[PDB]
DNA sequence: TCCGCGTCAGACTCGTAGGATTATAGCATACGTG
DNA sequence: ACGTATGCTATAATGTGTGCAGTCTGACGCGG
């Protein structure tokens, strides 16, 4: 029989009313006043019109079946707000809705990174201006060449072209043959390997040794300011909250702790060795 | 995740998920409107198409193709066959303390020996240098030991040379047919980018010096050093397991 | 072939004697690449059960 | 002979004079594209075809339409020079003229209402170079020619679909160039079926009903007729004597007066002539004979008007009696035969469930569009659209040609659509083959494998651009306003541009061609593949395809193909092979007229080769006459045997036509196994050119042909004297005879100097001519990177000795002297290109300054203020080439860093570091740096210093152009002026700017002075706009990717020396790794003292069976022996006459030497420049199969006072005592393969990690560990080594806890096992849960 | 249960190479947070 | 106020289709 979801629906619309001028008015007049059955008919009837409009709006974002669904929602909003009293036909008024609802739904579900309408709307005029120029320049227009025709900013044109930059999936064959994908190459940013992990562990254990090698009040005041041993990274003025309660004596003792520690790095073999780093 | 080139990259799952959620939310919208059933039917068929495409894309019908006219990689696909997690990212693994290079002959070596380039073994035994360095007191910390190695200063070669002595290394040749496709030796540091292999065990690997490459692996744990010396040493592996016959016969 | 190759490598093959040598050469080296997968797949099959 | 040949002559051991000289290498590619752009007026080809095919396009209503007028190619925006550097396509503007015509609706056809007309751009097409390359994004790329199944008809049969039946089921298939497929196939019950697109299987009479054919016409088109008359009482039947042939007499066969055959007896050929000579027409027969026979036409009762029996119905006794009394005593039946004329359509109609035409179009429609209710138009439109519309279907010229000659037709050229005739004719020949006559075609025959070069494929891809525009045109025309809408508003230029760059990029045929070797370039352009789109696949590829087919003879090379899974599909073209005008291949052949081997040549197609018998080139001509021997070894019908003189029709032209270019360079190929010969020709393509181009002592002669045609050298367009020689360029003055009278006549050749290759190697052009040298037209002026006096120089020859050496040549391992390394002769050059990109991140723009945070003054020493390394600066891994900085966002200064940045100070700014630094390991010399910037942000000071040079160097370069062009232009006027008003010095008093002021009398030469005067001004005005183009492009901003602001491209030049691990080989497939560079003290040496260069293993020879290398060695030694004698006489400073006698005695030695070079013709000066090049060794040519034999080589060895044997008395260098017995020594031309060890070795302890698998990455490219696969794993399982494996599953790979924890334990010394559980498994858990499956870890 | 035909499952192991898309109006009040 | 989002316009228009078709040996799973 038929096991394609496409042909099945396309069959069901093929057995649905095809309304006359005066028929549309009869149903529509009752549809506004809520006849229930009337709203269902006008809709069922003009599903055929939605498909013909979705035959041109394909190959842009979603599939043909995805365009019809959202194209049907436009016919529904057209039925929710049609004027039968006006002598003008329905097929005319409904087309404005079905073309709109489709374009809008493509603008959202086309890009992975959700691009709102404002940045997109403008991008189109920049691209459609590129058409005019390309045909008469016979040269794909630059960011400047587009900016000189619109008389608009350089960075705007450039930043709008940056958002046009599309994606390559991390699961995309490299070389058009089973070999390796981008995931088998692209490294992990967050976690750096043991060598970088042990750097900080060994560097920060060496400091725990260097602090117990300083003065009792010098490693208290120096550590609790930077937030090394304490809980919160305080300032020269804020070390007074603890027991210091001083502004001059805290600053002289902080730097006294650092000067004795600078000689501890000159002797152990760092100082200018670990200055490049 | 974003590329270095300002581009982004997404897995095909995210794309397949957006197909499911869009259609599912559109069904919520149509159930709000009390739309005619004919439309609700399409929406339900679509929803199923999307769900079935997410679990296993290429199965029920045509697999939903994407950007480069190729089919979207689904969930099941990451568990499925060679290219799945099992065979590719679980039973087979890229491994640290590993290097490969063109092999050449080692007619001076004894059976339990193999040439290992210095700059190769340098990078391979990196944590063992930093370790023996802190012991002697030459490095106070590890980033200090890191720079000592980087500058390639003379006395660092002698430390590297110290750790490697009485330390076996695994030598593999592709393809790994039988167990003897890997044998362990005592590395001999040699100045040059070529590995030097013992002629008699060439038979086991089927290694021809016509431009062959052999993978190196360092046994880290003391158990691995004992395993390599006990089981996987070239001297302890003479006869083939297939036939009670010497595979290290002169040729 | 009813008529085999009379010459050897010292004497030199003629133009066809080499053309004939090709047929056997390419098919022998075709089974080095393609037929290796059946035997390597057998290794895989044997292992899993054992 | 020529001058450039007079400098060094190659001794040719050929004995088969070249009647056909080797053609130009780059020809097919060039010709292919030469068709695509070619604007043919009527005979549409390439673009002209694409437009006439699609256009004119008309709206969906059909009131408005777009019509193609004419197109054109503008000159390239950026030329090759610029394109190669910037990094954008070398393409030309496509300007096509369109015409929008609109009709009146109520009126008939108001065609003249608005004939709008304008010119429109759509897409820029990559042009082809003179080398046959396409410059895509700054890469010379090659579109390999495809090899695909030729369209038309094809008969096949699965020799046992169901080996159950084991029945050979025959099938036919119509293959178009565009359109749907049409297959016909039998079945176990011999019922004819049709499967359009190989879809559903439909009865084969259903398609005939669709072509309006009644059951009667179907039976009156395949089967014959059997007249059955019922006279009075006796039933009678017409007999054609030749019918009851090979059958049995089921009844008693008797005539007007005679019983011929008895019941149950075989009717032999005698009985058939017995009846045929008696002139038998009618025979009385029984009524039991018709029971089984099928009635032909319909038979209505004359009386009632009803069908007594319908057409195609098995008759019976009662039906026949019903027909006899109806009033029909003339009955027509079918001619069924189980052996010859088979009853198939008959039994097929009994399965066929259709009825009339209109019902046959239903099931055809119900097959392809199932579920849609069918109408009269939908069913008719579909079927008519399939194989019967000018739109959908196109067999093409080749399609109809092969289709016709497959059906033994009348026409070569006919219609693109299938006619009724065609279909039935195809079903007929399928049924012919089923009967017994007719043979099936096979696909492996090259008569069915057509070659498709680029130009036709560029045409195809250009059509899809037009097809994708067709959509946008029609829909915008119909609904859009007629008047307002212009034609370019409806055209889009991107769909064409995108569809063409799709081809010039993503296609399997469009790839980068090797350029590390002239042989690589020329053999890669002469590559032919079956893969990619519209071809085959490794997954789909069989055996019989790959296997060498006897059609390949002369067309395709038997020994040229990768030894990888893509083995038999990829293939190089033969030497003298060329494309058939339709598509197939063709090979040259000497026609034999009335026994006389005429010099007239005919390129025989793959089809006509089978027809004539073809003698081999081994056959001997009688010096203008015929074959010396009565019997000639020949070949035909794909087989080989001896034939008589008169029977020979054609003959192989040369002895090298069987092989390709790759194989034509191998000397003594005749003494080499095809397996090693293949590898030898495959590695000869991988031969990196050396520092100093060394000519091959042991060549074939093809050497020069390759080097010259490769387009890597610079050959003279016009002969004359080199006015000026220079390292950068060459200026040559043309002779009067060749020089044109209009222009000055001084050619300019700016030689390509050292710059990069696609394989990161050197490209240089050194002048091979001296200052002020007389050069002939078409002579090599500058040599390439691997060429020497025009001849190909891939690797280097050296004294080799075959013997083992303490196992340092174990398995093909190589032992090379230090003396080779001292001469730096195998020292190849590598040209890497590192780039540095300034991007636009979300945080802000990046720039390029010397200001880099956290740096040593040591790093910024080689950089300038701008932040780019100086030209000529040596660099090493870690040093920074180009300083870059990117913006740094919200940065959490960790307490330990806030304290460390507050201890030493040096507060870093809000900018990140990402400077391009030399990759860890690489080290070379920067030879140049190129800076690309967008049009905006102010520049670096170094970018201004480089603009200074480009400009002031271009101002000089153009000044030099107009200067020397002036001198050559007045040089003419000076000679013109003397003719007439003869005055020497008096004319040369005042300056040369007042020479156009002087004239001559009313004469041709007065018109000449006016030409040169106004052409001097033409160059004077041209010079300004030439300067404008240079100046502007030097200040113009190149267009970059979105996000990028500017780029800096660096060119390195490492000098890598040979070392252990380097891979080298001969050209006989004799591979090897260098194991040890032996001391000169230790190298073996002859009694006389000179040491050996390489010591090879003799055991790499018997099993290999590549004895060509030994002959290469022996001849090389002989050749050197002669050079050593000439070297001695030139050192001794002897005489011209003494050298003349010896060298004449050398050139003339061979049995029938092809070249007979007399030296009495050579002048004294010409002899000494020759001898000076002969002293390194007399270069010898050994044609592929017509090479030198032992008699000739051993005779040459006696001239060199070398041993007849070729084995020398060798002494061990280590010791000094002699080896126990002689060893072969000679000069073998070896090569340095690209597989160098510095580019191979890798090591890793810990580095990057994968993105999800969280195991390390792959390759030295990204610094990744070696993979330990399952096979590698089972090995450790077998040993029992459990931790060694668990160690390689966890800490060395994923286990995030383990890897870092273990690292810290190793530095502690405690190498302790600390497992956890690899991440890649924790992924697998959730991945199965995401699939809706409860997978939890059930505990103890 | 048995025999033909449909779909669905695999395809020896490691190294290296390189690139690019089309298009979604146009303007005026409604909905969300410093 | 700035960014995102929702809304309306009224000539008539009412059922899609596109795209690789020498892979292959082996093995079931629904009808017939
Ligand atoms: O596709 C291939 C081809 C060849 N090889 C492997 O590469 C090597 C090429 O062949 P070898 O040169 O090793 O041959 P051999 O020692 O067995 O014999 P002789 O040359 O002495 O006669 C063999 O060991 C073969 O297994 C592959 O692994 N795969
Ligand atoms: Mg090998
Ligand atoms: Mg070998």
């Amino acid at each position: 029989r038929v096991l394609d979801a496409t042909q099945l629906y396309l069959g069901e619309i093929g057995y649905s009313p095809l309304l006359t001028a005066e028929e549309e008015v009869y149903f529509a007049r009752r549809a506004l006043r809520g006849d229930v059955a009337s709203r269902r008919r006008m809709i069922e009837s003009n599903l055929r019109l939605v498909v013909k409009i979705a035959r041109r709006y394909g190959n842009r974002g979603l599939a043909l079946l995805d365009l019809i669904e959202e194209g049907n929602l436009g016919l529904i909003r057209a039925v929710e707000k049609f004027d039968p009293e006006r002598g003008f036909r329905f097929s005319t008024y409904a087309t404005w809705w079905i073309r709109q609802t489709i374009e809008r739904a493509i603008m959202n579900q086309t890009r992975t990174i959700r691009l709102p309408i404002h940045i997109v709307k403008e991008l189109n005029v920049y691209l459609r201006t590129a058409r005019e120029l390309s045909h008469k320049l016979d040269h794909e227009p630059s960011a400047e060449e587009i900016a000189e025709q619109l008389d608009k900013p350089v960075d705007d044109v450039s930043r709008m072209l940056r958002l046009n930059e599309r994606i390559t999936s991390v699961d995309t064959p490299l070389g058009g043959d089973s070999e390796k994908a981008l995931l088998d190459i692209l490294a992990d940013e967050k976690e750096n390997g043991p060598e970088d992990t042990t750097q900080d562990d060994d560097m920060k254990q060496s400091i725990v040794k260097w602090l117990f090698e300083l003065n009792a009040k010098q490693r208290e005041v120096l550590a609790r300011r930077f937030g090394l041993l304490g809980y919160e990274a305080a300032t020269l003025e804020d070390v007074g909250r603890e027991i210091g309660l001083t502004r001059e004596r805290v600053r002289q003792i902080q730097v006294e702790g650092l000067r004795r520690l600078r000689e501890i790095l000159q002797t152990q073999g760092l100082n200018i060795e670990a200055l490049f780093l | 995740v974003p590329l270095d080139g300002g581009r982004f990259a997404t897995s095909d799952l995210n794309d397949l998920y957006r197909r499911v959620i869009n259609r599912n939310n559109r069904l919520k919208r149509l159930l709000d409107l009390a739309a005619p059933d004919i439309i609700v039917r399409n929406e339900k068929r679509m929803l199923q198409e999307a769900v079935d495409a997410l679990l296993d894309n290429g199965r029920r019908g045509r697999a939903i193709t994407g950007s480069n006219k190729r089919p979207l990689k689904s969930l099941a696909d990451m568990i499925k066959g060679k290219q799945g997690r099992f065979r590719q990212n679980l039973l087979g693994k890229r491994v640290d303390y590993s290097g490969r290079s063109v092999i050449t002959v080692g007619p001076y070596l004894r059976l339990h020996q193999c040439g290992l380039p210095k700059k190769m073994a340098l990078e391979l035994f990196k944590p063992f240098i930093y370790g023996k360095l802190e012991l002697r007191g030459l490095a106070t910390t590890i980033k200090a030991a890191k720079k000592m190695v980087e500058r390639e200063e003379a006395v660092v070669w002698d430390i590297l040379d110290e750790v490697i002595r009485e330390h076996p290394v695994l030598l593999n040749r592709a393809p790994t047919l039988h167990r003897l496709g890997i044998q362990a030796f005592e590395p001999v540091l040699i100045e040059g980018k070529a590995i030097q292999l013992h002629p008699l065990v060439c038979a086991a690997y089927n290694a021809d010096f016509d431009g062959d490459q052999m993978a190196v692996h360092v046994p880290l744990t003391l158990e691995a050093q004992l395993e390599a010396r006990a089981l996987m040493m070239s001297t302890n592996n003479i006869l083939s397991p297939a036939n009670g016959e010497p595979i290290i016969v002169p040729s | 072939i009813e008529t085999p190759i009379t010459a050897n490598f010292r004497e030199g093959l003629n133009v066809l004697q080499y053309f004939i040598s090709t047929h056997g050469a390419r098919k022998g080296l075709a089974d080095t690449a393609l037929k290796t997968a059946n035997s390597g797949y057998l290794t895989r099959r044997l292992v899993d059960v054992a | 002979y020529s001058y450039t040949e007079k400098k060094r002559i190659r001794k040719d051991f050929g004995k088969r004079p070249q009647v056909l000289d080797v053609p130009y290498l780059l020809s097919i590619q060039l010709d292919s594209f030469q068709k695509f752009i070619e604007q043919d007026p009527e005979g549409q080809y390439g673009l002209e075809a694409a437009f006439r095919s699609v256009f004119p396009i008309q709206s969906y209503s059909g009131n408005s339409e777009l019509q193609y007028v004419s197109y054109r190619l503008g000159e390239p925006v950026f030329d090759v020079q610029e394109c190669q550097i910037r990094g954008v396509t070398y393409s030309a503007p496509l300007r096509v003229k369109l015409r929008l015509v609109i009709y009146e609706r109520e009126a008939p056809e108001g065609t003249v209402k608005d004939i709008k007309e304008q010119e429109v751009y759509m897409g820029e097409i990559p042009l082809m170079t003179d080398n046959g390359t396409f410059v895509i994004n700054g890469t010379e790329r090659v579109i390999v020619s495809q090899l695909h199944r030729s369209p038309g008809v094809f008969f096949d049969s699965d020799k046992g679909k169901t080996h159950s039946s084991g029945k050979v089921l025959y099938n036919a298939r119509i293959i178009p160039y565009r359109g749907s497929w049409l297959d016909f196939e039998f079945d176990p019950k011999d019922n004819l079926f049709v499967r359009i697109d190989r879809r559903r299987k439909l009865p084969a009479t259903i398609i005939l009903r669709a072509l309006n054919y009644t059951t009667e016409q179907i039976l009156d088109l395949f089967f014959e007729k059997v007249i059955f008359e019922i006279r009075d009482n006796k039933l009678q039947m017409e007999l054609v004597p030749e019918r009851l042939r090979g059958e049995t007499a089921s009844f008693d066969i008797e005539a007007n007066g005679k019983v011929y055959v008895e019941k149950g007896r075989r009717i032999t050929a005698r009985h058939i002539r017995q009846l045929e000579k008696d002139d038998v027409k009618l025979i009385e027969v029984p009524v039991e004979y018709i029971a089984g026979k099928v009635v032909a036409k319909d038979y209505i009762d004359e009386s009632t008007g009803e069908l007594i029996c319908a057409a195609n119905m098995e008759l019976s006794l009662d039906l026949l009696a019903k027909l006899s009394q109806s009033g029909h005593k003339r009955i027509e039946t079918l001619f069924t035969n189980d052996l010859d004329h088979g009853p198939y359509i008959s039994e097929t109609l009994r399965v066929d469930p259709t009825n009339d035409r209109l019902s046959a179009l239903v099931e055809i429609y119900r097959m392809m569009r199932p579920g849609e209710p069918p109408t009269r138009e939908a069913a008719e439109s579909l079927f008519e659209n399939l194989f019967f519309s000018e739109d959908r279907y196109d067999l093409s010229a080749v399609g109809r040609m092969k289709f016709n000659r497959s059906l033994l037709r009348e026409e070569i050229e006919g219609s693109g659509i299938l006619s009724k005739d065609d279909i039935i004719d195809v079903m007929k020949k399928l049924i012919d083959i089923r009967n017994g006559k007719g043979e099936v075609d096979d696909i492996d025959h090259l008569g069915n494998r057509r070659i498709r070069s680029v130009g036709e494929m560029a045409e195809n891809q250009f059509r899809v651009g037009l097809v994708r525009v067709e959509r946008a045109v029609k829909e915008r025309l119909s609904l859009g306003d007629l008047d307002t809408l212009m034609p370019q508003d409806m055209i889009n230029a991107k769909p064409i541009s995108a569809a063409v760059k799709e081809f010039f990029g993503s296609s399997q045929l469009s790839q980068f061609m090797d350029q590390n070797n002239p042989l690589s370039e020329i053999t890669h352009k002469r590559r032919i593949s079956a893969l990619g789109p519209g071809g085959l696949t490794r997954e789909r590829a069989g055996f019989e395809v790959r296997d060498v087919h006897p059609t390949h003879y002369g067309r395709v090379c038997p020994i040229e193909t990768p030894e990888g899974p893509n083995i038999g599909l990829i293939n190089s073209l033969s030497v003298y092979a060329q494309t058939n005008e339709y598509g197939f291949l063709e090979t040259p052949y000497r026609k034999v007229t009335d026994g006389v081997v005429t010099d007239e040549i005919h390129y025989l197609s793959a089809i006509e080769e089978g027809n004539y018998v073809i003698a081999q080139a081994n056959s001997n001509l009688d010096e203008e006459g015929h074959f010396v021997e009565d019997l000639v070894t020949c070949r035909s019908k794909g087989e080989s045997s001896l034939f008589s003189r008169d029977q020979v029709d054609y003959m192989d032209v040369s002895t090298q036509q069987v092989v390709s270019v790759g194989a034509s360079l191998i000397p003594f190929l005749e003494h080499d196994d095809a397996n090693r010969a293949l590898m030898g020709a495959n590695m000869q393509r991988q031969a990196v050119p050396t520092l100093r181009a060394d000519k091959p002592l042991v060549g074939t002669g093809m050497e020069r042909a390759v080097a010259v045609d490769s387009g890597v050298t610079a050959v003279a367009k016009r002969g004359g004297v080199v006015q000026y020689v220079d390292a950068s360029r060459i200026v040559i003055k043309v002779n009067e005879d060749e020089m044109y009278p209009g222009e000055a006549g001084i050619d300019i050749y700016n030689l390509t100097k050292y710059t990069r290759s696609n394989q990161n190697t050197c490209i240089n052009q050194m002048p091979c001519v001296s200052l002020g040298e007389p050069v002939e037209r078409g002579d090599v002026l500058a040599d390439g990177p691997s060429t020497d006096l025009g001849e190909l120089a891939l690797g280097q020859n050296m004294r080799v000795a075959f013997m083992p050496w303490n196992g340092y040549n174990f398995e093909d391992s190589i032992l090379v002297s230090e003396r080779v390394v001292q001469e730096d002769r195998f020292t190849t050059i590598h040209i890497q290109e590192l780039a540095c990109v300034s991007r636009d991140t979300k945080l802000g723009p990046e720039e390029i300054t010397a200001d880099i945070p956290n740096v040593g003054e040591a790093a910024l020493s080689k950089l300038d203020e701008s932040g780019i390394v100086y030209i000529g600066a040596e660099v090493t891994g870690g040093d920074i080439l180009v300083g870059k900085v990117t913006p740094k966002g919200e940065t959490q200064l960790t307490p330990e860093e806030k304290l460390l940045r507050a201890i030493f100070g040096e507060k870093a700014s809000d900018v990140k570091d990402s400077s391009l630094r030399v990759p860890n390991g690489v080290s070379g010399t920067v030879i140049d740096v190129q800076v690309f910037t967008r049009d905006g942000v102010e520049k670096d000071k170094r970018a201004l210093e480089i603009e200074e040079m480009q400009l002031k160097q271009a101002k000089k370069d153009l000044s030099e152009e107009l200067q020397i062009l002036e001198a050559g232009l007045f040089s003419r006027i000076r000679a013109v002026l003397v003719a007439g008003g003869v005055e020497a010095e008096k004319l040369d008093k005042l300056p040369r700017d007042r020479w156009l002021e002087l004239g001559l009398t009313d004469e041709e030469k007065q018109n000449q002075l006016e030409q040169l005067a106004e052409q001097y001004d033409e160059l004077k005005h041209e010079f300004e706009k030439k300067l404008e183009a240079k100046r502007r492009k030097i200040t113009q901003g190149d267009d970059l990717a979105p996000g990028v602001l500017k780029i800096v491209k660096v060119y390195l030049a490492v000098k890598r020396r040979i070392q252990p691990g380097d891979k080298m080989a001969g050209r006989h497939g004799n591979k090897g790794v260098i194991s040890k560079i032996n001391p000169i003290e230790d190298m073996p040496y002859d009694e006389n003292g000179t040491p050996v260069d390489i010591v090879l293993n003799p055991l790499g020879v018997p099993s290999r069976m590549n004895i060509g290398q030994i002959l290469e060695t022996h001849l090389g030694m002989a050749a050197k022996g002669i050079g050593d004698k000439i070297n001695a006489m030139l050192k001794q400073q002897q005489e011209v006459a003494k050298l003349r006698e010896f060298i004449q005695r050398a050139y003339d030695l061979g049995a029938d030497v092809r070249q007979k070079v007399d030296l009495s013709t050579f002048s004294d000066e010409e002899v000494m420049r020759l001898a000076e090049n002969l002293r390194k060794g007399m270069p010898i040519a050994t044609p592929v199969f017509d090479g030198a034999k032992e008699a000739e080589i051993k005779e040459l060895l006696k001239l060199g006072d070398l041993p007849t044997s070729g084995q020398i008395r060798l002494y061990d260098g280590r010791t000094g005592e002699q080896f126990e017995r002689p060893v072969t020594v000679g000069y073998m031309y070896m090569l340095k393969l690209n597989h160098l060890v510095d580019d191979k070795m890798h090591a890793r302890s810990t580095g990057s990690y994968s993105l999800v698998t969280q195991q390390p990455l792959g390759g030295k490219a990204q610094f990744g560990g070696q993979r330990f696969g399952e096979m590698e794993v089972w090995a450790l399982e077998a040993y029992g080594a459990a931790y060694t494996l668990q160690e390689m599953l966890t800490v060395k790979s994923d286990d995030v806890n383990g890897r870092t924890k273990m690292y810290k334990n190793i530095v502690d010394g405690n190498h302790q096992m600390e497992p956890g559980m690899p991440e890649s498994f924790n992924v697998l858990l959730k991945e199965i849960r995401s699939l809706g499956i409860n997978i939890e870890l059930e505990d103890e």
